[PDB]
């Protein structure tokens, strides 16, 4: 994908993460499960919704075709009407079709960017207190219980707090 | 062995696909179809107003008052007009309705007409009214009749056909739509029989309009058993204008005419055989009612009311969710 | 320890743009591409004044309604302004045939020069001095006629003979000219004004023919007249010749215009002022460098593109997130 | 932000940095301040000015409506002319409005990316010789000169030169 | 000293440039030009079918049967018409061809006509059909001739000009394109000489068409020596329709007419040569033989052509930006 | 560029790498050379090819001009036809020229993105067994064999296998 995360360095999606577009999956002694990152998901929803409503808005005028009859001495203006109406029909078909293809590419990139950013956000809190497995997963060099998991998700993870423990484990292995 | 946290994205059982500039047939978790392709194959009421069904009569047959179109005779109010493709009852006495396309356009404009007697038969002096009838214009009851809105005037038993005059002064607030004609015999014989001898004319005028026509006599190919023709004409007498009719002979005279209410609505004439039913619509196309929220439609370019924009597309699906990559179950 | 930080510009700006994703986003810098302002007046275009028809319509001007004498003669215009309340047009009731086509041809010009096409002496044996009507007063004479036409009538004793006239356009310029056909209300006026019997007006050039005879009938009174005139116009091409022939009911061409040819015709009440413009719309002057305007689709000169938008502001700067100061 | 920097992992802009779009804020024993990166600022100004001129250029045609009259037998061609003029008006209004919404989105992204890439250019240079605070700020583990600040900005930062001082500080703590 | 692996991108000798919204003149490794600006300056066959070259005749000269357009006389099939600008042979006897622009439009949109005798000279009784000739319409071999498709009917040596009548019933499946006229003498002397005395008329009619006209005598400016005029008319007799003709003078009678068979039709007014070539896309200024999507040659064409735009070039980058060392 | 790699932290392109859009340069005891990344190059070609064909396909209708004649009483509809045809001519000229400018900008960013993500793919394999220089280049902390270079390009690079050797020289 262009930011390289979705179907990228993160191979597949989660059917188990049912309450959001982007999320965390966690495992610890306490348990395992899925949680959406609410803030990034709600911002994407607002953005996508604005995009859809903008497009609907801008597309909210209509060319008017008409039922007028023409006589056998009105071939030129009859054809003028015909090429005129077809003319606008072709321009609007083009605009709608090209717009959907283009916006569909950019909408997928946006999602790919939000996943990538969510991953970079976690990565930089954790520093070397965790080990990169591949596939967007980090293995902690220390015990990370539920409160510690939440602080990663919240953006308040305490790297100094677990540094000494992480360093001792990183050595013995 | 150790505690994991992983960053990922949603997937689901969606099989719906979109296209993008770079890739076709991309399955996505969420999307919206912006294009409507469904319709109800029927005509409904627009703004709670029923369309006019012309049934077995064409627009000509209707407003001239073809004798077989009595079902439509009188007042009519409509949101749009529906004319069946194989209506039989139009111009029954052969001839041209001049400026027909522009008449059809003007009638499409209206939301309502009121029929009324414009020139009483008594208006014309020294001529015979009650013989203005033909076999090419039967009603359903009588074999020889004539349009309900025109008098075919004939000279009385005296060889002379006198100059006749008629005036109507539109003291109303509505324009009046009215019709007349000029008869063209296949014969100088028939010409003599029905009208006087010598040069005949039909002249008419208003404060802003002139008309002068004389007969053009010749045998034409038979139609409805007639080798003669009638030139039909239409016009619109503005509020405050006066009409003067003057004729030597060959006048088919205005008898009834219509007060005409122009419409705020765009107006339409649909040529179609679809049913009219007791239903309501917001969007009426010529091939059906669209009952929809969508932005685009592929049903028809021709419509009255509030419709989505017409495009040739088969589908316009916008991705809203992301690329759907669910785990393989096995 | 020592910091180095990466960041971006912020400012006092409270100007916003819209985005497909977001509405009302404040940005540090931006450009409005749309012009919504207008001087409510008419100005010169290309240092050339417009023609103000004043109390006359285009018909009154170009046929020479006697109350339009201020307009008479040569005119050069960058565009025409026709006032919607103008009372002086066709004074003697009747149709100016192909009116809309005439108005469009006049709109495509920038100059006319008036000139006598057919001197009254053209038509032998008829009365060219008696053709006046109460339906066309000047401001001083209660009975006058169009300055560009002669209403010819039979001399004091009958009869109205065949009259003929030719004009050869040896000039480099197309000539716009006019004529008419009188339709008396009754036979009595036909016989008084003209000879007894069938009457015709016939005209032709290398490329055009015309033939018409009187349609005698009483029409509703208009300016006291139950009769009518059918007016006509044409363009005599450079190198073309015009033959005119009639035995009666001819409203003859007298004066005509050498015509010099996208101008415009503005129906408006805006004032014309001693001002100069690059761009003129029907509702005013645009003095602007913007790319789009919502003022009008109808204009002359070099004007930006007309759109229905209220604002077309292009973000150039970044999103504005200035520090909160308490 | 789609690249996540602007109003993102860098929370706010600087009213104090007045001579550029994108910049460095430094603090050291010799003083502190705000200095724009000239090259990335100028490239963006050239780019954005070109976009405005291209749009202005591509919009430099007009459709011209006309004052023509129609008679009472010319309802059909009179209405043909109106629908055509209205049609071209609706098309150009759509093109301008959709273009503005789309290019504003992409313009803000461009700025976001230019900030994100300055931030990465510094982060790769510094490696573990500096500590990532939040908000796009780095704290050096060594003493950073005005001359050293310049070397980070212009791309010639000497990581070997401070690696020992930095390590001893990094974990003398 | 250490081993290295580096990530990087393609570069090449390309000097080809593209424009983007942000930057002009960007050299790029690979690109595709979508616009065609080149043409063969000739006319070619289209659906393996030749065009009609009207040579020295206008469309009017051809279908009326101007005596010097005999080389065109008869049946024709065409993929498009070429009318040469300086073509001299059209309406030879001065007069107006009524509804000309609408006739020209009906003709283009045809693909073929078959000429046939609609009304034999024997159709009209009591009149001379052999004298209807003028010095304004010479052939190449006689000074005084007339349109091949019309008969200028005139009085028998012994007056007068009776009522003449003719009918034709279109029994085929094809529409018939036909012509007639009304003579307008400059004098009552020529009127009396050619036709009788008395009020003359020309009346025609079908199931859906009415025509009536009377002579309009007057001297018009001299053209090809003629101060008289003919008003010319055309019409189309639908399959199943009957035509009735009636006149007591001034009738220029239909003689030959055309079975007319009706895609996109084209009348190219050009002086370009018609050569022995084949093509898929023909414009008024020449052949495009191209796979490109856009063209800057002409908005007027027949066949399958690229879309016309005013652009000078439409080059899509496909490759990346070229930065060689 | 917008992803910062092309004409960015990777200052130049490689005239040497002929067989692909994006790829690898390696130096080692056995030599030095170039190799395209087949997978990302083909995926880009596929994408770009589809974009060009979508654009051609959507531009596949033509407005048809006609050269009907108009008389001297038909100046208005003659003018109507002209404005109508020039009006569609102007819209399609606008549509094509703007699309080309926009799409060109986006295709350059796509290439930039692809190079960037290849750089990050490698970086993530190598971890601290190598040093990331400013320029898209990694200097190994160990001896990297032709086999070793191939495994980096394959995505099968073996980090634990070289961790200890890399730790050592990193300490020297
Ligand atoms: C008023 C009058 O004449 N009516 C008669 C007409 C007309 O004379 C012819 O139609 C003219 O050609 O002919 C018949 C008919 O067609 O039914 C009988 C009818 O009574
Ligand atoms: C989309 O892909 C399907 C197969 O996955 C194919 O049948 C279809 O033709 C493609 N595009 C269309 C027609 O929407
Ligand atoms: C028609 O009626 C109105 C209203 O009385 C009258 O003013 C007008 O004179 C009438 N028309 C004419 C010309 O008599
Ligand atoms: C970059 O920084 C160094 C260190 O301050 C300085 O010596 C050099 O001149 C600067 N390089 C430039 C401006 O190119
Ligand atoms: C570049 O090199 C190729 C390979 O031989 C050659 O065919 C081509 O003409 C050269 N092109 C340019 C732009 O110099
Ligand atoms: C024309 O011919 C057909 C069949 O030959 C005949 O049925 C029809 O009545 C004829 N039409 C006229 C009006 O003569
Ligand atoms: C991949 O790399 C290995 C060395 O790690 C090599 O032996 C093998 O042939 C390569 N295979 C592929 C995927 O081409
Ligand atoms: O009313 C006159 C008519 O009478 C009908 O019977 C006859 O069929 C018609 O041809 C016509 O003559």
């Amino acid at each position: 994908g262009i930011f390289g995360a979705i179907a990228g360095f993160i191979e597949g999606g989660w059917t188990g993460m049912i309450d959001g577009w982007y999320g965390y999956h966690h495992e610890n002694s306490q348990g395992s499960g899925y949680a959406a990152d609410r803030e990034s998901t709600q911002k994407a929803i607002d953005g996508i919704t604005n995009k859809v409503n903008s497009i609907i808005n801008k597309m909210n005028t209509q060319f008017e075709a008409v039922d007028h009859e023409f006589s056998n001495l009105e071939r030129r203006i009859g054809n003028l009407n015909k090429r005129m109406e077809d003319g606008f029909l072709d321009v609007w078909t083009y605009n709608a079709e090209l717009l959907v293809l283009l916006e569909n590419e950019r909408t997928l990139d946006l999602h790919d960017a939000n996943v990538k950013n969510l991953y970079e956000k976690v990565k930089s809190q954790l520093r070397d207190n965790a080990n990169d497995l591949g596939n967007g997963c980090f293995e902690f060099w220390h015990k990370c219980d539920n409160e510690c998991m939440e602080s990663v998700k919240n953006g308040t993870y305490d790297y100094p707090k677990y540094q000494k423990e992480s360093k001792l484990n990183r050595q013995g292995i | 062995p150790g505690d994991k946290i992983c960053i990922g994205y949603h997937a689901n059982n969606s099989t719906t696909q979109v296209d993008t500039l770079l890739e076709k047939n991309v399955t996505v978790t969420h999307s919206v179809e912006l294009l409507e392709n469904q319709k109800e194959k029927r005509f409904c009421k627009i703004m709670n107003k029923a369309p006019l069904d012309l049934k077995d009569c064409t627009i000509e047959g209707w407003i001239l008052g073809n004798p077989k179109c009595d079902l439509l005779l009188g007042d009519q109010s409509w949101s749009y007009i529906v004319e069946r493709p194989n209506a039989q009852n139009g111009i029954c006495y052969p001839g041209v309705l001049n400026e027909l396309e522009e008449l059809k356009a003007f009638i499409g404009s209206g939301e309502r007409v009121e029929r009324f007697e414009m020139f009483p038969k008594s208006t014309w002096a020294g001529v015979d009214t009650s013989r203005g009838v033909t076999n090419a214009c039967p009603s359903y009851t009588i074999d020889s009749s004539f349009y309900r809105n025109l008098v075919w005037i004939v000279k009385t038993d005296s060889a002379t056909y006198p100059v006749i005059k008629g005036t109507y002064n539109n003291t109303g607030t509505q324009p009046i739509l009215y019709f007349w004609g000029v008869h063209h015999p296949l014969d100088t014989t028939v010409q003599d029989n029905l009208y006087g001898s010598g040069d005949k004319y039909v002249r008419m005028g208003t404060e802003s309009m002139n008309f002068a026509k004389s007969p053009e006599i010749a045998a034409r190919p038979a139609v409805n058993g007639q080798r003669s023709r009638i030139d039909y004409y239409w016009s619109v007498l503005r509020p405050g204008e006066t009409l003067n009719v003057e004729s030597n002979g060959n006048l088919i005279a205005p008898w009834y005419a219509y007060k005409f209410v122009s419409t705020n609505k765009k107006g339409a004439v649909f040529k179609s055989d679809l049913p009219i039913e007791n239903c309501d619509a917001t969007c009426q196309t010529i091939t059906g009612v669209l009952r929809t929220n969508k932005t685009f439609q592929n049903v028809s370019p021709l419509w009255i009311g509030e419709c989505p924009k017409y495009v040739k597309s088969e589908s316009l699906r916008l991705a809203t969710g992301l690329r759907n990559v669910p785990q393989i179950a096995t």
